[PDB]
């Protein structure tokens, strides 16, 4: 499933902005 | 509406002209915990000895902000921040600096990012997700009204007050702007195709930002993801989203209408503005005054024991403030 896919990638946790 | 946002622009700009400056002292505080960090900056509950209220006090280390060139982004930051005035904005109520760093002491939200209770949960039903929505479409349209965009809507920069309210905080990618503008900010997830495509945008980046927010709530995961962000930009710049079984054919056809890839179809940025978004089908049941003046019954409210409390945040390392005995990049920041 879509949720299986989300949870098992590395961005499930706190997401930062972007710096450069 | 047109009445009310016509007067708060008067207030706005006697601020916006004649920011404030220096109104509070480190020493008037105590620092008891972090409450959370980012990419720029730390935030810290902090105690104010005179009166024993609890702030959120975000410290920026002048040094740092210099490397990462968020000099102007910081600059704006504080201006705006100091200047708004909304339910659903977070209050400053001092802001100064040291030798090392910058001090922004913010009211204390204790309800914990948005961003904890969504994933705890899995996420949320559609009146729950409406809820918040409401208040980000009016928040926008105060926003908006201002000349100002937003840039970094997520549910981690999502508060929920005492009253299950949202309170909107990290004002790190505002800017005041008449045209357009061409800096790349905001989070991977969020960032509309225009700015991905480097071609100059306007406010219409905020209204696919809360695209993006109500699909997060109501699916659980957003509409775009992977493991590293130039994947998701791919994915973003397609423009191709599936929805969950689940999703109402009110909120499908909302959320078509919000993440269009094309400007000149994108809701929120046509004649009729933010109108076509509150008259929009899901917002059918919506009362729009009695949300802004917070008399609707909020579906959610976190468990808060006493204030101080900072059970609805997770714990970081904390982290010694360090302030130099020589003045750092002083002239930078001659206007903070
Ligand atoms: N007024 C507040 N009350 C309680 N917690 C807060 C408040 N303001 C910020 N926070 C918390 O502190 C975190 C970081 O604040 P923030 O202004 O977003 O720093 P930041 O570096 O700009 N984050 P980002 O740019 O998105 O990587 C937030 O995500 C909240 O968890
Ligand atoms: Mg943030
Ligand atoms: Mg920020």
């Amino acid at each position: 499933t879509t949720y299986a896919d989300f949870i098992a990638s590395g961005r499930t946790g706190r997401r930062n902005a972007i710096h450069d | 509406v047109k009445e009310f946002l016509a007067k708060a622009k008067e207030d706005f700009l006697k601020k916006w002209e004649t920011p404030s400056q220096n109104t509070a002292q480190l020493d008037q505080f105590d620092r008891i915990k972090t409450l959370g960090t980012g990419s720029f900056g730390r935030v810290m509950l902090v105690k104010h000895k005179e009166s024993g209220n609890h702030y959120a006090m975000k410290i920026l280390d002048k040094q740092k902000v210099v490397k990462l060139k968020q000099i102007e982004h910081t600059l704006n930051e504080k201006r705006i921040l100091q200047a708004v005035n909304f339910p659903f904005l977070v209050k400053l109520e001092f802001s100064f600096k040291d030798n090392s760093n910058l001090y922004m002491v913010m009211e204390y939200v204790a309800g914990g990012e948005m961003f904890s209770h969504l994933r705890r949960i899995g996420r949320f039903s559609e009146p729950h997700a409406r809820f918040y929505a409401a208040q980000i479409v009016l928040t926008f349209e105060y926003l908006h009204s201002l000349d100002l965009i937003y840039r970094d809507l997520k549910p981690e920069n999502l508060l929920i007050d005492q009253q299950g309210y949202i309170q909107v905080t990290d004002f790190g990618f505002a800017k005041r702007v008449k045209g357009r503008t061409w800096t790349l900010c905001g989070t991977p997830e969020y960032l509309a195709p225009e700015i991905i495509l480097s071609k100059g945008y306007n406010k219409a980046v905020d209204w696919w930002a809360l695209g993006v927010l109500i699909y997060e709530m109501a699916a659980g995961y957003p509409p775009f993801f992977a493991d590293q962000p130039i994947q998701i930009y791919e994915k973003i710049v397609s423009g191709k989203v599936r929805f969950p079984s689940h999703f109402s054919s009110d909120l499908k056809d909302l959320l078509r209408n919000l993440l269009q890839v094309d400007l000149t179809k994108r809701f929120g940025n046509l004649k009729n503005g933010v109108n076509d978004i509150k008259n929009h089908k899901w917002f059918a049941t919506t009362d729009w005054i009695a949300i802004y003046q917070r008399k609707v019954e909020a579906p959610f409210i976190p468990k808060f024991k006493g204030p101080g409390d900072t059970s609805n945040f997770d714990d970081y390392e904390e982290e010694e403030i360090r302030v130099s005995i020589n003045e750092k990049c002083g002239k930078e920041f001659t206007e903070f």
